């Protein structure tokens, strides 16, 4: 039960959960690629993203977090400080 | 692989106490069920009987353990 | 509400809460995944619908018929996470997560059992006695005159210097320990 | 009955002659012989009481609370020896002295044959309590609690002195064998009334009875370790023992001058089990549950059947060892974060286990988990009232639900949930802290093994 | 103004900090150890467990055990002769003198 | 439209539905500004007392002194004797106590009449 986590894995599950989302193209995101800017997304894009990943992780992200988690990498460092990971 | 070191308050001092309540419980404990065991086996309890004519018993001669008498 | 950094909140976090919690109801009620799919984008469409608005009191009083709405139409009982607060397991893990001030009073006997782990614990402990003095150095000049305004802490501005404040936020027990 | 009374004030030279490190030892050394040289007494008879003098006898009432003082002053000898640490010697040698001159009144308070001798030292009792509340007391209001217990019970005891004296003087002895030979009924009348008063109000008092209890919060919270543990241990069950010899003169016009007090007693319990649901101070708790306890064996005594009997004088014993482990217990948790509030200290099963199942122990039986002799004494007194009153039934089911709320409101607060966050000063147990423990756990559990020496004199 | 001339509270001191072995009842350790042994020998070896010993062999305690042999032995006297085994009269009503109305 | 949700003693109004959650007026805000402030004067006191690593013991808070305080050893202090305490006292006070007396006492009047008139079954009652 429970099988560990790493940077890489969380890194590649998140990208592949950003990658199933049809309003991004998925030859042009990356780890650091931003979502208002770089991306062209709303606010209700990035809510809906922060629910898919909690959905995807199987743990809750505060709003008062969610609301500052804004590029992937933010995503993976956050969860990686959640789950307390690389021990 | 991955052991990870946890961290618990000192047991040390719980267990030493109670390795010295066992110890100088049974130090005493041992002995007395021994030597119990031993008054059962060997001088054993008392057999009722009525009272001899013109005898009068003692009073420790009216209980049956030989440790109650005592 | 409740915030660490901010005094209130503003109209875009309300309406972004308000979402968020509607979305997650409505997945309560109609637990399988398709129908969730047609009803989200119901609902996405009409949060879209009033998204171009500019009169401030026509948006707030949309926002408070909305709460109104989401009121009358929650769930007796949503789906909480596991480790959420009001989960199954919430707060489960507590009664494991010693502190680590604890291994101080360790007996010497059962010390002798981790000679390398005792080893970087007392180079931890000397790092941070000797950090401590230039990090509330740091802490009391930064500080504007009649106290803190917020409860956000700042960094370590120079090298060599860890950021103030940092040892009990790092040395916290694990989620699992 | 000098065979306890010499060795006792040998004690004194015992400790007036020691070593300046040595005078625990010695004196808790010669103090646990003299304990164990006690078991003489149970030499009971099953028609004629142990009398040993024209001044002393024992019966099988007075030898459970004999054998209880005795064991319990090496136990207060060992709780009290780490707050005296930094203290001057002469001053450690007088505590010890104090000490050791309760116990000696105590063991003759029990044994006292003659009524006024059992006065004279019920009263000689006040002294050393008194000095040792409002000298080695830690807080401010020591001396008012001194000022509340001393004048609460001496306003209720000078009429019991005059009603004495007025016995003696109608009867021709104050002699307790000759008494029960030469009892006489006691009319109805206003001079019975205020007879009865007179005789009962000293005991009720010193119980405490509902309404007379507010010295107990303060005598009880104020006062070192060692003086908490003799005051609810034995000092509440001179009252008992006191209204137990005194019944014998007071018929038949008990049977309804005990109303208004049955009446005090039965909601008193309610009262104070309820106010125990809502205490922010620990020692405060305990007392009060206390309060609630004596009231039970108030309304034990005053209904006076045998089963009612039996149930006080074993609920009077039990008593009196869970509320020396509990006021110990949290003494150490007082040693160890220095302040007495409840909600300060949490989570402590997380840092002392052992102490936790100690403190679990102590709370199973403070709400009577059976077979203990809490439950007992507990169970003989609920079947007398029943048989008294059925909806006394009512009240003892009532009582015996917040009873359990709040003992299990105790541990969950102290010992359970998440610990205090700033608090890091928590050492480990130990060893003289948790042998205390023990050897207020042990005789509890032992006893019942063979509850029948505890059951008074009409078991 | 300074108040009046007072030393501070005093730190409270740790037993476990010079003495890693502490039982808690002395800061020397030979006395603590001693102390230790003289608590744990007398207190359980002696008291508890001779105690102990000492009620379970109880010689009678109370008559009840020759109460209940006299109850065997009366019981059957009674039943042997027909006699009722027990009477509503403790004393016998021959030699009590009932007041005259 | 809706059912209005009504708050109760034991049942609070939500935060989402109070209509004085949406005020945006600058005395408001400078109302929550102000707390803030003396929220989070009084953490970095906290803070700086428990970062601390020469201290081995207990963060002090006046707040639970205040407390305790308050709620041991004021009562009496701040008591005044009038109508209200005085009813109340001897609503609390006197009546359960009259009213248990009279329910026992006839109880056992009952009893002890039904006992001597021979109507009360006592057929195997020995223990008492
Ligand atoms: C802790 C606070 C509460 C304490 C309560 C203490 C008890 C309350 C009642 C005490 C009454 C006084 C002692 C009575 C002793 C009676 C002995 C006796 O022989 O009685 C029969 C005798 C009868 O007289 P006699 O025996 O001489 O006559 C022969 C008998 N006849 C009458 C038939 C001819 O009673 C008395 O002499 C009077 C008794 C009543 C006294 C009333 C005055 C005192 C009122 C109560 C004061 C209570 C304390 C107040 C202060 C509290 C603190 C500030
Ligand atoms: C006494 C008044 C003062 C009170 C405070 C005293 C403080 C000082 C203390 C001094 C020493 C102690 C004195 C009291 C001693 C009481 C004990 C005692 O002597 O008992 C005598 C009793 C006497 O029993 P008895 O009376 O039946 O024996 C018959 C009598 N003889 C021996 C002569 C034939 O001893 C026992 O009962 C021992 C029985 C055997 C041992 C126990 C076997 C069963 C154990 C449990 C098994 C598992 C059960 C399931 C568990 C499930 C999980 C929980
Ligand atoms: C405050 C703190 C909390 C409480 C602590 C304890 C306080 C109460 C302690 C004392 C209680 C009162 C005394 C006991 C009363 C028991 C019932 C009784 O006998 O009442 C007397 C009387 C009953 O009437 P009756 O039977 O006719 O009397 C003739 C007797 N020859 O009754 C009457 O006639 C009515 C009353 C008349 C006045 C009585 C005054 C003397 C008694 C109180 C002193």
């Amino acid at each position: 039960d429970a099988p560990p986590l790493t940077l890489e894995g969380i890194k590649d599950r998140v990208l592949y959960v950003l990658k199933l989302y049809d309003k991004i193209d998925p030859e042009k995101l990356s780890v650091n690629s931003h979502f208002m800017k770089d991306l062209g997304l709303d606010s209700l894009d990035q809510v809906e993203i922060i629910m898919a990943m909690e959905d995807e992780f199987g743990f809750e992200i505060p709003d008062i977090d969610a609301e500052k988690l804004m590029c992937p990498q933010e995503i993976v460092d956050y969860i990686a400080d959640k789950k307390d990971v690389y021990e | 692989g991955k052991r990870l070191f946890i961290i618990k308050p000192s047991g040390f001092y719980d267990k030493r106490f109670l390795k010295l309540l066992r110890f100088y419980i049974l130090l005493t404990g041992i002995p007395v069920v021994i030597g119990i065991t031993l008054i059962n086996v060997f001088i054993g309890e008392a057999e009722l009987a009525e009272i001899p004519e013109g005898y009068v018993p003692e009073h420790w001669e009216y209980f049956k353990h030989p440790i109650s008498r005592w | 509400a409740f915030l660490p950094s901010a005094a209130y909140l503003t109209h875009q976090q309300k309406v972004l809460q308000l979402y968020k919690r509607a979305l997650r109801h409505l997945e309560s009620r109609c637990v399988h995944r398709d129908k969730y799919r047609y009803f989200a984008c119901l609902l996405r469409a009409r949060f879209d619908e009033h998204k171009n608005e500019k009169d401030m009191v026509k948006a707030t009083q949309l926002l408070r018929e909305a709460e109104k709405e989401f009121w009358h139409g929650q769930h007796p009982q949503p789906y909480i996470f596991p480790e959420s607060p009001g989960g199954t397991s919430y707060e489960r893990y507590e009664c494991y997560k010693v502190p680590e001030w604890c291994l101080d009073d360790w007996h010497p006997s059962e010390k002798a059992m981790y000679p390398d782990y005792f080893a970087k614990r007392e180079q931890w402990k000397k790092l941070r006695r000797e950090s401590w003095e230039r990090e509330v150095k740091q802490l009391q000049e930064e500080t504007p005159v009649g106290g803190p305004r917020t409860e956000a802490l700042p960094p370590a501005r120079k090298q060599g210097d860890l950021p103030p404040l940092w040892w009990h936020i790092v040395t916290r027990p694990r989620e699992r320990p | 009955m000098l065979k306890y009374i010499i060795p006792t004030m040998m004690l004194m030279p015992l400790t007036w002659l020691s070593k300046n490190s040595m005078i625990w030892i010695n004196t808790t050394l010669h103090s646990l012989l003299i304990s164990l040289t006690s078991l003489l007494l149970l030499n009971q008879f099953g028609d004629n009481s142990l009398n040993f003098s024209l001044t002393f006898f024992s019966d099988s009432l007075s030898t459970p609370l004999l054998i209880l003082t005795m064991w319990l002053l090496p136990l207060m000898l060992m709780a009290s020896q780490h707050h005296l640490s930094k203290e001057n010697l002469a001053r450690k040698k007088l505590f010890i002295s104090m000490l050791i001159l309760l116990q000696l009144f105590l063991i003759m308070t029990f044994t006292a044959t003659e009524l006024i001798f059992f006065y004279i030292m019920f009263e000689a009792t006040l002294v050393p309590t008194l000095i040792i509340i409002t000298r080695w007391g830690n807080q401010t209001e020591r001396l008012n609690a001194g000022l509340y217990f001393l004048f609460y019970t001496l306003a209720g005891s000078l009429p019991l002195l005059v009603a004495l004296i007025y016995i003696q003087n109608t009867m021709g002895s104050l002699n307790f064998l000759i008494l029960q030979y030469w009892v006489q009924p006691m009319p109805n009348s206003w001079s019975n009334t205020f007879m009865w008063l007179a005789c009962m109000m000293a005991f009720m008092v010193k119980m405490p009875l509902y309404g007379l209890h507010l010295w107990l919060p303060k005598a009880h919270v104020e006062a070192p370790i060692a003086g908490s543990m003799v005051l609810a241990a034995i000092l509440l069950k001179l009252g008992g023992y006191g209204m137990m010899r005194i019944t014998l003169l007071l018929n038949p016009i008990t049977d309804f001058m005990a109303y208004p007090f049955i009446m005090l007693s039965l909601w008193g319990m309610i009262m104070t089990s309820s106010i125990c649901l809502r205490q922010t101070d620990l020692k405060s708790l305990i007392a009060y549950s206390s309060v609630s306890h004596m009231a039970l064996v108030i309304v034990a005594i005053l209904i006076q059947t045998p089963w009612s009997y039996m149930g006080a004088t074993a609920l009077m014993i039990a008593h009196g060892l869970t509320s020396s482990m509990l006021f110990c217990l949290a003494n150490s948790n007082y040693e160890r974060v220095h302040s007495r509030t409840m909600i300060l200290a949490r989570g402590l099963q997380t840092l002392l286990p052992l102490m936790a199942a100690w403190w679990l122990l102590a709370s199973l039986t403070n709400l009577a988990l059976p077979p203990s002799i809490n439950l007992i004494g507990e169970l003989f007194v609920v079947m007398s009232t029943f048989s008294w009153s059925n909806i006394t039934i009512i009240l003892m089911g009532l009582n015996m639900v917040i009873t359990a709320l709040y003992s299990l409101y105790m541990l969950i607060t102290t010992q359970r949930g998440k610990h205090t966050h700033h608090i890091n000063n928590i050492l480990p147990s130990f060893t003289r802290e948790n042998a205390l423990m023990s050897l207020h756990m042990l005789p509890l559990l032992l006893l019942s093994l063979n509850p029948k020496i505890i059951l008074g004199p009409l078991y | 103004t300074l108040r009046w001339q007072e030393d501070p509270e005093p730190e409270d001191e740790n037993l476990y900090e010079k003495n890693p072995d502490s039982h808690g009842y002395d800061k020397d350790p030979a006395v603590d150890v001693w102390n230790m042994r003289v608590v744990f020998f007398f207190g359980f070896s002696i008291v508890l467990v001779l105690g102990s010993t000492f009620v379970a062999y109880l010689p009678d305690y109370r008559m009840q055990e020759w109460a209940r042999r006299e109850a065997e032995r009366l019981v059957k006297y009674r039943e042997a002769h027909g006699l009722p085994l027990m009477e509503s009269n403790c004393f016998d009503p021959s030699k009590i003198q009932l007041p005259e109305d | 439209s809706f059912p209005k949700y009504e708050p109760s003693r034991l049942a609070s109004l939500p935060t989402t539905l109070d209509p004085a959650e949406y005020d945006i007026s600058s005395e408001t805000r400078k109302a929550q500004a102000e707390r803030l402030a003396i929220r989070s004067r009084l953490k970095r006191e906290y803070q700086l007392q428990y970062n601390d690593p020469s201290r081995r013991g207990v963060v002090e808070d006046p707040a639970l002194i205040r407390w305790t305080c308050a709620r041991s050893a004021n009562v009496y202090p701040n008591f005044r004797p009038n109508t209200k305490t005085s009813l109340l006292g001897a609503l609390f006070g006197i009546g359960p106590l009259i009213f248990w007396y009279y329910v026992f006492k006839t109880d056992r009047d009952r009893k002890e009449k039904l006992i001597q008139e021979g109507k009360l079954d006592r057929t195997f009652n020995i223990s008492y």
